[PDB]
């Protein structure tokens, strides 16, 4: 019962990974991250305000 | 027999969970020679269009026999270069699916497990896996 | 759905008591009379809490029990098509940049900006709507 | 055996939209409070003899669509196209009707900066018609998409949805005309 | 009679001049129908009303700078003093019927001109189109913009009305007086003493009707010539190789096609022409020195360089007693972008290493590298370009004229490497996503709840399957994946009819079986093409 | 470039080598710099160039740092 595993999970995607998923997403899930990004750019704002 | 918490589910995959503030994985190595272990597997298989592939545990009494077991359960072991070690026995065994023969890894083989002797002996497991890795997949070619 | 309905009725009962409530005791003994606009805010939440309850009572008599609404159902009861869920669309973007172009036009004032912006606003959501409904290229 | 998706999110749109109009009937209903006995004041004439056969107009539009939405539900895409260009070009009388109606008010005075009165009354009847503009844009946007692919029960839905916006523009001019032109 | 007079003349022609073989080659010559292998016409289409326009107004126009009192019938210009230039202007666009039709068509045509040779070019660069045997072609069409730019900007400073005059004391006049060693000679050169002078006009008109549009028609026929019998690029696709082209047949597709295109291009020019005002010179009036407005825009395709100048700061050298003013720089700038421009290819070829003859073309998305450096190429120039407009937009978008100066200046080194590295990371994004459909086949759209609760989504294959189902994964062949199933035609058709009413069942059978097998047998001779090849 | 980083790698130009981006940087930074020299008496536009340019030289040395420390590629 040996499953072959990486040493360490990939820290990243590759290059492309990400910006055309940003700009067409329909994924909820994805949405819902970018949200929190976003809304915690907002929150560093004002806070500085 | 499924561990506490563990449920198998309709599709068959298990459905497991950790105590609160417990770890899944639990490696005895530090993150970062683990992110360079893995980089190493991946870039050097590659390169070489080669698995590569590290075992570190007990390897029985002919330990080669054993290694043999081991690659079988590599994905796609006809082209899989597999290193197992042990730790308790002092072990060192390579052993290579028949896709990779006559591709360099006769000449590289026996140059990885001296790379990883010489950093077992320093006490250097991971280090000793990294240089391994690093030296048979830059012996081996993708064909 | 009647649980879905039951909702929307209960909220209705509430704000059709508070709205009467209000009018009446702001009629009686409030300076000036009856308070227009909060009266005017609670009949029409009561209109919308009654729109959208009395939607989902007509289509609850209307279909027998969904597996969602079932207190066994199975998992596999659910088996099947659910509908169409569209896979990727660069559209929503393009939709909102034209909207911020109309506001943006304006919030300054210049007329030809928010006509640009409607125009925007208009074909890009005619290509949100036909995405799915293009066909094949003729030649 | 399942509830129609889209026809519950545009219901839930619709009574959401209600609200907008609950803020433009309480900026109306301020105004009129504050009066002081002469409401509409002068120089503001309405005159029934064409906002009447307007409202009649957009009522009749709603049985038309209604026709249109009978005809979609039997999977009849030619039956829907004809109730639907007819209702179209009703609600286009009703713009058309209403521009006329605004044309001879600013003559005679009533505008926008000139008094309490017009502005409520442009603010309430002039997003109405934004409004009744949006449905027409819907549709040409339908009629179009009929003629894109063959007529499935999703084209059929969105006729369906698109006629519940109709209705709802309907029922609010029908308020409105009610407290403009007689609860004056 | 019809019949045999075309007969009769087709035997006159061919017993003269023997033709028929060469005609029939022209015939039969194959066109790629790509909808952005249209651009390079409108651009040639624009050059042929400018002449038709240009030609009208040389009736009328009277280039000289001789200072008149202005006796027309515009009143509020009534007793002004003004050269016999912008009288003459003025005399066309209010006493000639027709005149200011004429002349807004063809400051439009001058407009549309300029940005169907920018679009173009963008096609050109982004799709490699410029690469070998073509790189003499790309450098003929780089000398062409250089030229239209030049003749626009002549061509609207002939009326010499306040605007223009203004244009050409600064940048005509000023830029090159700054120049070192032979600035003041190359000034004296071309105005025949100092600013303005009295010969300034009539030479620019010469050089405007006659000596550079027929540089430019030269060179376009040099360039048509080449891309006639080098045989166009195409697009990677069904049947496409390097030593095909596949497409229409000029007799008559192609020709109806572009005919079609010619007419509908002269429409649009011809709507805006008489339905938007451009330079409406009589509210500007004649050109005085002590005078000037605010909003100094040249014409768009000359606003980067004017807006380098308003960017670039004030730095200048005093050596030994002389001057190098901050103009220098703009004029060196500008030469080393041009210089960067017709160089292109040959820098590419150099870089890379790839010297190899290409017919066919490159996805913007499979040359990640090429397209960055475009992209920010663009960026750079759009936003010199509103630099130009940085007082307008700081009036009409309430932003401080000081803060648009500086945002145009660190912008122009921070906006292009953001937008360079946005690009290629886009591009690799695209790749990537046409692999997932390779692999997997098409999203659908459509889930599914399987019996035990999962969610799938259903895929379309674009090739064969496995026996477990799972398409067997495609490779790449440069060419366009789709990603839409209404795309592939699952939507289907909606019924015969016209738009109100169905026609009989039976003509709607007929004319759908009829269309499915067409199409099919399109796909099959397409598909049989390229397996035989 | 590896196809498992740039899929369409021998379809066309797909490297940029990573010295090109690091001095362009560098330099571009420089020049950020270089235009506090003028005839402007405010200092406002002075910080937004200093920080611009700190930001750009900090993204240089992330990049130069982690690609010699091996942790990206
Ligand atoms: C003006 C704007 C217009 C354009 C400007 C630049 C856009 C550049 C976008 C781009 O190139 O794509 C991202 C791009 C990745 O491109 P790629 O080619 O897809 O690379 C794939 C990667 O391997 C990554 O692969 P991965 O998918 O495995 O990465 C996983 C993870 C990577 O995770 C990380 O590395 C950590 C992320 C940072 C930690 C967040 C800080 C804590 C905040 C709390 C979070 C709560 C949860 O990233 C995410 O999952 C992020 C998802 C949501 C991000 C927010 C999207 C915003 C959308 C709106 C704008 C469009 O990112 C970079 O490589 C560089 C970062 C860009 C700079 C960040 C923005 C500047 C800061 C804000 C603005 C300040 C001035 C005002
Ligand atoms: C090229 C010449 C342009 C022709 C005229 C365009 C008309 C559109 C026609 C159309 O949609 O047909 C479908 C057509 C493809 O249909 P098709 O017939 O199957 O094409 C055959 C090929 O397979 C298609 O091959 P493909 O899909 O690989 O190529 C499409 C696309 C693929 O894209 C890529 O390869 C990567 C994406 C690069 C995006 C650049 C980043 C933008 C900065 C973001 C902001 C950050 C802050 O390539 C490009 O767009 C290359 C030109 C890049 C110029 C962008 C410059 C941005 C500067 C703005 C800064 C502010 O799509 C396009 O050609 C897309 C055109 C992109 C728009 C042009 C850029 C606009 C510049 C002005 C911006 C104004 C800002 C204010
Ligand atoms: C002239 C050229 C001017 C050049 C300007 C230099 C700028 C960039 C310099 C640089 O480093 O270059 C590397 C860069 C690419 O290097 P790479 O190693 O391939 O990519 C970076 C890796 O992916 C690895 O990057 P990474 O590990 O930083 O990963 C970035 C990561 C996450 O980003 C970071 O790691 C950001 C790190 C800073 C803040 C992090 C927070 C923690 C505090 C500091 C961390 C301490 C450690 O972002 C993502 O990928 C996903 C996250 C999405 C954004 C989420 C942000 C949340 C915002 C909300 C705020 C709260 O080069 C470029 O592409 C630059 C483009 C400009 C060059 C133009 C060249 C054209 C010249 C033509 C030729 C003519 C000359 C002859
Ligand atoms: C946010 C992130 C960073 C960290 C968090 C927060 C940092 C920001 C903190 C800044 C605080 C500023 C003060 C706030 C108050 C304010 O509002 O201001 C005050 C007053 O100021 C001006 O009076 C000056 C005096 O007070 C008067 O006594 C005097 O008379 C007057 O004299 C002028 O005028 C006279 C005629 O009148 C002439 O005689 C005379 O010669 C002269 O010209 C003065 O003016 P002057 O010097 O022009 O300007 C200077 C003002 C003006 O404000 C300002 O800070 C200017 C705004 C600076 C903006 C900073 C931009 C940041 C860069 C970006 C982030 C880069 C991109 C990165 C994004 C994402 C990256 C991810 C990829 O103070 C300053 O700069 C303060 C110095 C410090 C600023 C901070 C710089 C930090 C950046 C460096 C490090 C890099 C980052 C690290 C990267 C890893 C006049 O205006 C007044 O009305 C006004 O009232
Ligand atoms: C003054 C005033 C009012 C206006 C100023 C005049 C002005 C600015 C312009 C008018 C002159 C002008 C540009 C006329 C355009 C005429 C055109 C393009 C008509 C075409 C109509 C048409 C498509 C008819 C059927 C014939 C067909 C199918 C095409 C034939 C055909 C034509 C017509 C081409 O132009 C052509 C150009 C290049 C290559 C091949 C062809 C070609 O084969
Ligand atoms: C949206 C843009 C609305 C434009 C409003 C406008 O310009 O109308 C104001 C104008 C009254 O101007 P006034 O100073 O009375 O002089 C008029 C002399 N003919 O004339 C009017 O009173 C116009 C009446 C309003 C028109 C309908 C606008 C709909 C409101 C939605 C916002
Ligand atoms: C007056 C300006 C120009 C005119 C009228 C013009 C016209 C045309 C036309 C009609 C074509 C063929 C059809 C097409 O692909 O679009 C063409 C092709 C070409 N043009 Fe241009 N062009 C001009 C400028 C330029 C510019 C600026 C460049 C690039 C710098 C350029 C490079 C090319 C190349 C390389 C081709 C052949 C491309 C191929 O086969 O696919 N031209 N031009
Ligand atoms: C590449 C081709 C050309 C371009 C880009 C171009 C551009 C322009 C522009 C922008 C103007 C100013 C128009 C205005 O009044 O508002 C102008 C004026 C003029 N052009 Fe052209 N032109 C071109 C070709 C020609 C040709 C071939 C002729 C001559 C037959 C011509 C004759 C004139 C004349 C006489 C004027 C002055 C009269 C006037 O301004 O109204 N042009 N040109
Ligand atoms: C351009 C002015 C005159 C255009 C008429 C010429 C084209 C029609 C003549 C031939 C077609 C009909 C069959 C016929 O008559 O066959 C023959 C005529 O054609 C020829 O053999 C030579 C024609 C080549 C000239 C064409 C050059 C340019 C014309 C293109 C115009 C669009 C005569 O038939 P016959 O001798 O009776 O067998």
């Amino acid at each position: 019962e040996l499953e072959a595993r990486r040493p360490f999970p990939e820290r990243m995607g590759p290059k492309g990974n990400l910006i055309y998923k940003l700009i067409t997403t329909t994924d909820h899930k994805l949405i819902g991250i970018m949200y929190c990004v976003v809304c915690f750019a907002f929150f560093l704002v004002g806070g500085l305000m | 027999d499924l561990p506490y918490g563990s449920a198998l589910t309709s599709s068959g995959r298990i459905s497991a969970v950790t105590e609160p503030g417990e770890l899944s994985v639990h490696y005895p190595f530090p993150t970062m020679d683990l992110v360079v272990l893995d980089d190493a597997l991946k870039y050097g298989s590659r390169a070489a269009k080669a698995r590569f592939a590290v075992y570190i545990g007990p390897l029985g009494a002919d330990t080669a026999a054993t290694a043999r077991e081991i690659l079988a359960n590599v994905p796609t072991p006809e082209n899989a270069v597999l290193l197992a070690v042990s730790p308790d026995q002092r072990a060192i065994e390579v052993v290579y699916g028949a896709d990779v023969k006559g591709r360099g890894i006769e000449s590289a083989a026996p140059l990885g497990v001296s790379a990883a002797a010489a950093s077992f002996k320093e006490g250097n497991l991971i280090d000793g896996l990294i240089s391994a890795v690093r030296v048979m997949s830059a012996g081996v070619s993708p064909a | 759905m009647h649980i879905e309905a039951r909702l929307f009725e209960i909220l209705t009962a509430f704000f059709a008591l508070a709205a009467v409530v209000y009018a009446v005791l702001t009629a009686m003994f409030a300076t000036g009379g009856v308070e227009w606009a909060g009266t005017t805010a609670l009949v029409l939440t009561t209109g919308l809490t009654l729109i959208t309850g009395t939607f989902f009572r007509f289509v609850a008599r209307r279909l027998d029990t969904r597996p969602e609404d079932y207190e066994d159902a199975e998992i596999s009861d659910g088996a099947g098509e659910l509908g169409f869920f569209a896979p990727h669309s660069w559209w929503p973007i393009l939709i909102s940049l034209s909207f911020s172009t109309a506001a943006v036009g304006a919030a300054l004032w210049l007329p030809w900006l928010i006509a640009a912006g409607v125009a925007f606003v208009i074909t890009s959501v005619c290509g949100l709507v036909f995405e799915y409904y293009w066909g094949p290229e003729k030649h | 055996n399942r509830p129609n998706m889209v026809s519950v999110g545009t219901i839930v749109w619709l009574s959401s939209e209600l609200m907008f109009f609950a803020g433009l009937f309480a900026m109306y209903f301020t105004a009129r409070a504050q009066a002081g006995g002469a409401w509409p004041p002068e120089p503001t004439e309405l005159n029934l003899a064409l906002a009447v056969p307007v409202t009649l107009v957009l009522i009749a539009s709603s049985f038309t669509c209604q026709m249109g939405v009978f005809a979609a539900e039997r999977g009849d895409v030619f039956g829907l196209r004809r109730w639907y260009v007819i209702t179209f070009l009703m609600g286009l009388f009703f713009v058309l009707g209403q521009g006329y109606e605004y044309i001879h008010l600013v003559e005679h005075g009533t505008t926008i900066p000139g008094s309490a009165y017009g502005s409520v009354f442009y603010l309430a009847t002039g997003f109405h018609g934004l409004h009744v503009i949006g449905g027409l844009v819907a549709f040409v946007l339908l009629l179009a998409r009929t003629k894109m692919s063959k007529f499935t029960p999703a084209q059929a839905t969105a006729a369906i949805v698109v006629s519940y916006y109709w209705h709802f523009v309907d029922i609010v001019w029908i308020a409105l005309f009610a407290t403009i032109y007689f609860v004056r | 009679d019809f019949a045999k007079l075309a007969a009769a003349q087709g035997d006159a022609i061919d017993s003269r001049y023997h033709p028929s073989a060469a005609v029939r080659r022209q015939l039969n010559k194959v066109f790629p129908t790509h909808w952005s292998f249209l651009l390079g016409e409108i651009a040639l289409y624009s050059f042929i009303i400018l002449l038709l326009t240009g030609v009208w107004l040389t009736l009328f126009f009277d280039p000289s700078m001789a200072h008149v009192t202005y006796d027309g019938v515009y009143q509020p210009l009534r007793g002004v003093q003004m050269s016999r230039a912008y009288e003459t202007a003025l005399d066309i666009s209010f006493e000639v019927r027709g005149g200011l039709f004429v002349r807004q068509v063809h400051h439009w045509a001058a407009l549309m001109f300029a940005a169907s040779i920018m679009v173009h070019l963008a096609r050109i660069f982004f799709t490699g189109a410029f690469r070998r045997p073509r790189e003499a072609n790309w450098v003929i069409g780089s000398l062409l913009l250089i030229l239209a730019m030049f003749e626009g900007f002549f061509g609207y400073s002939l009326p010499d009305d306040l605007l223009s005059g203004t244009g050409i004391r600064a940048a005509l006049s000023g830029i090159t007086m700054g120049i070192p060693v032979i600035g003041t000679w190359m000034h004296w050169a071309l105005f025949g003493g100092d600013f303005p002078g009295e010969i300034l006009i009539p030479r620019l008109y010469a050089l405007h009707i006659l000596l550079i549009p027929g540089i430019i028609l030269a060179l376009i026929g040099a360039h048509l010539a080449l891309v006639w019998f080098q045989k166009h690029t195409q697009f990677p696709g069904p049947g496409r190789t390097e030593t095909n082209v596949v497409g229409v047949r000029v007799m008559p597709v192609f020709a109806v096609k572009s005919g079609a295109f010619f007419a509908m291009i002269t429409g649009v020019l011809g709507l805006m022409g008489g339905l938007l005002t451009i330079n409406p010179i009589w509210n500007l009036g004649p050109y005085k020195p002590s005078q000037v407005s605010a909003g100094s825009q040249p014409d768009f395709y000359m606003m980067w360089t004017d807006g380098l100048i308003r960017l670039w700061p004030a730095w200048e050298f005093y050596p030994f007693g002389h001057t190098i003013p901050q103009g220098v720089w703009v004029a060196v700038g500008m030469g080393l972008v041009f210089a960067l421009l017709i160089a292109y290819p040959f820098i590419e070829k150099k870089v890379t290493g790839d010297d190899a003859h290409h017919n066919l073309l490159q996805r913007p998305r499979d040359v990640p590298v090429r397209t960055a450096i475009g992209s920010m190429a663009i960026a750079l120039y759009l936003l010199l370009t509103f630099a130009c407009m940085n007082d307008i937009i700081a009036l009409k978008f309430h932003i401080s004229l000081n803060a648009t100066t500086w945002i145009g200046r660190i912008g122009m080194v921070v906006l292009p490497a953001i937008v360079y590295f946005v690009a290629y990371r886009w591009a690799i994004s695209l790749q990537r996503s046409d692999r997932e459909v390779l692999e997997h086949g098409v999203e659908t759209g459509i889930i599914k709840r399987l019996p035990h609760g999962a969610y799938v989504e259903l895929h379309q294959p674009l090739g064969p399957v496995d026996e477990h189902g799972h398409p067997i994964p495609l490779e790449y062949a440069g060419a366009p994946l789709p990603k839409r199933m209404n795309k592939l035609g699952s939507g289907g058709a909606p019924g015969t009819g016209s738009f109100l009413f169905p026609d009989p069942a039976v003509e709607h059978e007929a004319l759908t079986e009829a269309a499915h097998a067409s199409e099919h047998k399109s796909l099959t001779a397409l598909k049989e093409h390229q397996d035989r090849i | 470039v590896d196809v498992e980083d740039v899929p369409s790698a021998e379809w066309g130009w797909s490297h940029m080598p990573i010295g090109v981006m690091h001095i362009g940087g560098l330099l571009s930074a420089a020049f950020l710099l270089v235009m506090m020299r003028g005839n402007h008496v405010g200092h406002v536009e002075d910080w937004f160039l200093i920080g611009f340019a700190a930001v750009i030289v900090a993204l240089v040395g992330r990049n130069w740092w982690l690609r010699r420390r091996g942790w990206i590629r």
